[PDB]
């Protein structure tokens, strides 16, 4: 039960950091899919 | 006609020369501007601002 809490906390908190959009370098790579997907094909 | 054919000309001129102003403008929305703003996609401010 103590942990059970530890783990149902956790993934709340998980979530409630990602309502917030934060970019980074890494979406060029998908930004390329994009143009892979809907242009190029 | 010939001022209204040299107006065509200036036009595509002063387009050549606003590539000077944009230029410090991105570096200054780069450095700045929608890094502000949350990181987008583009930003229609500074796209008016040029104008």
């Amino acid at each position: 039960v103590k942990h059970t809490a530890k783990a149902e906390n956790m993934i709340q908190l998980q979530f409630r950091m990602e309502q917030m959009v934060f970019c980074q370098d890494q979406i060029y790579s998908v930004v390329l899919k994009k143009v892979r997907e809907e242009i190029f094909n | 006609r010939e001022d209204f054919k040299n107006w065509v000309g200036i036009l595509a001129t002063n387009t050549q020369k606003v590539k000077n102003i944009i230029h410090e403008e991105v570096e200054k929305y780069e450095k700045q501007y929608r890094g502000k703003e949350l990181l987008g996609f583009v930003n229609y401010k500074t796209f008016e601002i040029i104008v």
